[PDB]
């Protein structure tokens, strides 16, 4: 088991061309469920998963207001962070905000987080205890001092340890068929020799969720990394995920190299050889 | 099923006793709760805000929230008379209840309830009957007769002497109605 | 720092009249809002800026166009005035939505009456009533009563001026001006106040008392073709002197 | 739900 | 002000079967800032209709998008992704390979 | 820039060794200072700049030289190291002396141990203890205990890593690592921590727990003639898995 | 050193009660006074500063100065246990007292005092006795046997469930010690094995 | 009689050397008691009156730190005020700071002041109420805004209405023999005729303290200033003060001109004619 | 006694 | 920058008695800026040892110093003060007068 809810917000300034671009998206685990786009025709929070469509006017009017505000909050922040850093009104700058909660098998709170980056470096992030702040430069310090004076740490620790978990649970149940599935990796090997001297074995894994996974290569049953490629785990757009990993092998030793798969969907860890 | 339902009195405590005011909200999602204090004819004033389960203490004011039961409350420990005024409850600084009219009824050390008739300056047979010096137990009756008008109770504080008096006046269109109207509680010296 | 300001303070209107209420800001407040409050109910939300150019609808948005570009101003407009809009309008700002700490300051509010026939507006008739000899002996104290009657709308302030200097001690004005005909909707009003002072203050005839009532009626510019006096915004008072009689 | 408090201007 | 350059994988949703319609995917990731151009190529010609994901970002703040359209892979026909970011001098062209 | 900085964070030293602690602040702070704090006592002032080039002595200035080239840096140097100097040193700046508003920011501090024989330094032995059957039935809750023993100097950091992600809920580490032999002066230390989680979190064998202790010992450059492992700065952890018992 | 005198703890309050911390300074005609909050293992942090006779209010913290009596104080109304830490008092951001160690002992509504033995995850031959779920009254004596080691009490707030627990561990060299660390409390489902 | 305590501080920049000359001096009434000089060998506050010598290490270490800081505070201010006014680092500029308190016969607070001039013109002065600020130049305005944000007015009103008065009293008492004595003016006239047409009468006043005094000439008993010289009241270096004032008179009218003396030490105003 | 508060930069 | 020029008074501490040792005083005042040169003169010769006050200033910000040495006035011997400020083109010499 185990689950997270996380909200990601992105504000990018486009100088000379009116307000900034705002793009907010809600994930439950590796599943998107809501989005807002400052450009989109509606100017309302839009659903993405099915199960969140069963909420009524109350839910959307509220989630629309909150996320509109998150945008207007960022609109200002850009205004401010130019003063604070002494930067051009001519450059396009980026603010990113990400918060959410984790829960164990038991669905009981494990971890909360709230982080903020200006131009893709950490600015001010909330330490793990949710009582402290990490500020990087004196611009963050000026935030810290003003955020301590509006008891922000306390104010969030309420949402994160409380509300965040209360709705993650609501979602997890109300959307059990979507969110509480574990699709297992469909696995196989390919053998294309790259010369007449050596051979490339590729361990495949397809149509799996969640995206968490680990593929590992073993020469006589020991971890090899020496000639080991391993791709960034990628989506498909059907809501499943894909990953492969390959070793280059002295031809005539294919059977001594074996691939080891691990996933939530998998009752036991899988072992693969050629054939 | 209004967004925000609030205990709709009017509520009345005696001075120095605890006032408890109540609020329930419909919208489950809400996470900020605010208590406002409006004196008659003026404008709301933030007094307290809670955003987290439990008790918030701020001097005489305590605020209580249960996200479970969708309920917010306010203690006014040791009610003073300057507490008399409308208390408004609000979620996310946006939607408000009707408001609960609180009267902290003052501590009248020795009442002398009377009904004295006063007669106007530079006229005659135009006069108003004034029910005064009663104690905060004794409450003021309706008119009954449509052509008869009857004001609410209210408290005078002559700082001059340290003396609080409860008044309440009553007049009619015509003199054919004299001072056997206002429905008495106590003793009625003319 | 001015706070939040509003214009006007008091306004009569003829049904189907344009009317713009001002709201302001000497603060940096992104979030603003407009409420109506009817004697009985409380604050009901109309519209709200979460920022400049952004406007949303609230609970009771019909009759009312209100939006603003400026973060500083947030005006509110009645295109066609209606009695259904005769209420007290408050305007409120906070530095932040989505955040609890920052206070929500309220304006002084605008008191609005809307009437189908502008003839319905009348100035107050005021009268002071002298304390009872019975009260002065039985209590050792004098209570004066004041009485403003036959006025509409219920827009009135009422202080006591003893010897030409204002007094806020042993004074009591009625919470809410009561209704001369509760049943009829457009009915005239009336309001009473009480001054109490040491017996011997009233007993010396060199002490002078005036009850004063500021009426908020028509303006010089408003049209008027009746027979009776033009019910312009005015002050109406009645006078008493002390007595050893 | 989305955070409705503790989200303040830098 | 950090600039990271995009990483590109080009792959098919379902294992490719020649003549069987499918989905061609270009997954850009690990890049900053958010402003990026991505185009999918049919023998170098820009494929007209293309949906892309919504913009999210990883733990290290780096952005990621999935660009995709429906195609029908063809033994001889060749497909690729042409990424143009404010990190590189010349567009990066990453050519689809069935087995990667 | 990040308030006030210090290097190192943790340093062992042999009695009679040269050593400089760094301090920096890019805030234009004229006033700076250096303190020492011994578990039990508090902050004792050593020296203080009131500005560039100006330095004065504090309350315990013996053993310790200081310097003040540049507004930005304020170094502190121990010419001949002594056990008497084994303490925690903080460095603090404010924009203003002679003025209260402006804050006095403190560094992360440098933790200093000085030892007559460098052999006295040992790495920690760590052990996790799996919750009691008795506890999980009687309480419906699992407490894991961690135990770092036989280490010197008296500091290390100790976090809990459940499933490879760090966790700060139902954790309790001892305020100060207690002393294996309080009587003996140079004596080894030991530190214990607690992780508590829902019974059924522990019941699931897919949930993984590691107790991790970062040791701050010698450096690669320090000489070492001994038979036992070189007590370099390192991480030592012990592991547990969940259980259907 | 007299320069600045503090309570010098440990002080212990119950949750939700007012903490009062006290300071007197020697140098008369000091005119700035500062209160700093240091958590165990961390660094001082300005919380409050007063330059003028009376009470200065900042949320739950009030700071108090009497230049007459050469006295500074700090109220912490409605103490939480995350308040527990060393509080340092200081004149003109220069000299500091020893510090007063505050322990806000939490409000344990339903105690279940027990002494459970736990066993190692590797080589279980080694075991430790864990005294837990006692109430903040119940106070822990250090060891009498030299070879026996005994931890202080300390407070968990497992946000997991919203439940605060007092723990306190004890280990010995050998089996010659089986949960026989005896100093306080009358209930303990202390099973043999 | 009344009393004041006042501290005067003076910072003059010497181009090419990032260390200005600093000179601070403490008066109680017309009596110096402490001094600091950036040039002097000691770099400690030095006593000047006897009675302030009975303060102990606490007092001096503290007064030395405070006044060293006052200097370092001015060091910076010069740095700043060049930017703010747009003047050469080649030029030597002056900052002057003066603060103190007054008390009546009763020793009860009467008035406090804290003033600042750049190059000997008013910059920013604290109004009488001690809550407001008077700035002239927009350079002063930028100070005002920064000084309001560090509650300086409030911070000083504490010292001035509090500390200033508590120590003025301490000094006045601890130093009664010095400070609470009032030496009366020894007076006389000189008559040097400038020709046989005119005569110059000079009204003298010597060996007096405090320095406050009033000498006035009366022709047939009316205040004359028409032909009246009147010197700046001057020290002697023994801590007494001197002043004279003269009139030119038509010779044969010496007795129509009288001199009127006024001082705290004088029970009654003195009258002088020629003898 | 010198001022020990009120004195900062301009 | 405003420049005020110094005013000079030259006088004896105690009324001058010929042959009775005394104190010659040069009091400069009402001047800006602070840098000033002062010398006391014995028939135009610069008097070797001279102590001066500490620099203070009046209510209009103008500075003031008292320069002094001990002398023994003498019927025929003449004394004066030689001030040099950045306001004066040539040093100002103000000659001592008993009765001034």
């Amino acid at each position: 088991g185990s689950h997270s809810m996380r909200y990601f917000f992105t504000s990018v300034s486009r100088p000379g061309r009116g307000e900034p671009r705002f793009i907010a998206v809600g994930y439950v685990d590796d599943t998107q469920f809501v989005r807002f786009d400052s450009d989109a025709a509606s100017q309302r929070m839009e659903p993405r998963a099915p199960w969140i469509e069963q909420e009524g006017p109350e839910y959307w009017d509220g989630e629309t207001r909150k996320v509109k505000a998150h945008s207007q909050t960022h609109r200002v922040d850009l205004g401010t962070l130019r003063g604070y850093y002494n930067q051009s009104e001519a450059g396009s700058h980026t603010v990113q905000r990400m918060y959410g909660c984790d829960v164990g098998s038991d669905w009981r709170f494990l971890r909360g987080y709230h982080q903020y980056a200006y131009d893709g470096k950490d600015y001010i992030a909330l330490k793990e205890d949710l009582r402290s702040w990490t500020a990087a430069d004196m611009a963050a310090q000026t935030t810290k001092h003003k955020w301590e004076a509006a008891h922000v740490a306390e104010q969030l620790r309420a949402y994160l340890e409380g509300t965040c978990v209360e709705w993650l649970r609501r979602y997890l149940e109300n959307g059990k068929e979507t969110l509480q599935r574990t699709d297992a990796p469909k696995t196989h090997m390919t053998h294309h020799a790259v010369s007449d001297h050596e051979a490339t074995l590729r361990c495949w894994a397809l149509s799996f969720y969640p995206a968490e996974i680990t593929l590992t290569w073993q020469r006589d049953g020991e971890d090899q990394t020496q000639d080991t490629e391993l791709v960034e785990t990628r989506p498909a757009g059907d809501g499943t995920f894909q990953k492969w990993a390959a070793v280059v092998v002295p031809s005539g030793q294919e059977q001594r190299y074996t691939c080891h798969v691990q996933h939530e969907g998998l009752p036991k860890p899988l072992t693969l050889r050629w054939e | 099923q209004k967004e925000v339902e609030q205990n709709s009195g009017p509520l009345s405590v005696p001075e120095g006793a605890i006032a408890s005011l109540n609020c329930t909200y419909s919208d489950r999602g809400s996470q900020s709760f605010f208590w406002y204090r409006q004196y008659s004819g003026k404008s709301p004033e933030l007094i307290m805000s809670i955003y987290s389960n439990g008790d918030k203490e701020d001097g005489r004011f305590t605020a209580q929230l249960n996200k479970a039961s969708q309920y917010v409350s306010l203690l006014i420990r040791d009610s003073q008379p300057s507490d008399s005024a409308t208390y408004l409850c609000a979620v996310q600084k946006l939607v408000f209840g009707t408001g609960t009219r609180l009267l902290v009824s003052p501590n009248i050390q020795n009442p002398d309830p009377a009904v004295y008739q006063l007669r106007d300056s530079k006229s005659s047979d135009k006069s108003v009957c004034l029910f005064t010096d009663f104690d905060s137990q004794t409450n003021v009756s309706q008119s009954k007769d449509s052509d008869v008008y009857i004001t609410d109770k209210c408290v005078l504080d002559m700082r001059s002497m340290d003396f609080k008096s409860n008044s309440a006046v009553a007049w009619s269109n015509k003199s054919d109605f004299a001072c056997a109207n206002a429905f008495n509680n106590s003793i009625i010296p003319e | 720092n001015a706070g939040v300001t509003q214009t006007p303070k008091f306004q009569v209107l003829k049904t189907g009249q344009s009317m713009t209420l001002q709201c302001a800001q000497d603060m940096n407040h992104e979030y603003m809002s407009w409420y109506r409050q009817d004697p009985g109910m409380g604050l009901r939300l109309i519209h709200y800026s979460v920022g400049a150019g952004i406007t949303d609808q609230g609970e009771v948005p019909n009759g009312y166009n209100v939006s603003r570009s400026t973060t500083e101003d947030f005006p509110l407009r009645l295109l066609s005035a209606a009695p259904s809009q005769t209420s007290v309008y408050f305007c409120a700002s906070s530095y932040s939505f989505t955040e609890a700490t920052y206070e929500q300051y309220f304006g002084p509010g605008t008191r609005l009456t809307v009437t189908e026939d502008l003839k319905n507006v009348f100035p107050p008739e005021v009268a002071v009533f002298e304390p009872s000899e019975a009260e002065i002996s039985h209590t050792q104290k004098a209570t004066l009563v004041c009485l403003a009657t036959g006025f509409y709308p219920d827009h009135v302030e009422l202080s006591w001026w003893v010897n030409g200097k204002e007094v806020h001690s042993g004074v009591c004005t009625d919470p809410q001006p009561l209704k001369e005909q509760p049943a009829l909707n457009d009915s005239r009003y009336a309001l009473s106040s009480r001054l109490r002072v040491s017996a011997t203050f009233w007993q010396d005839p060199r002490n002078h008392f005036r009850c004063q009532v500021q009426f908020y009626g028509l303006s010089e510019n408003d049209e008027w073709t009746q027979d009776r006096a033009k019910p312009v915004t005015q002050i109406v008072s009645a006078e008493a002197w002390g007595r050893a009689d | 739900e989305a955070a409705g408090i503790g989200i303040l201007t830098v | 002000m950090i600039q990271r350059t995009p990483k590109i994988q080009v792959y098919s949703r379902h294992p490719a079967e020649n003549g069987k319609s499918n989905f061609l995917n270009c997954y850009v990731s690990g890049f900053h800032p958010s402003d990026i151009e991505v185009d999918l190529l049919k023998n170098g010609e820009r494929i007209e209709k293309v949906e892309h994901s919504d913009l999210s970002f990883s733990k290290d703040w780096s952005f990621y998008l999935l660009y995709y359209t429906e195609f029908t892979p063809t033994e001889k026909d060749e497909y690729a992704c042409r990424v143009n970011h404010v990190t590189l001098s010349q567009p990066k062209i990453v050519k689809w390979d069935r087995d990667m």
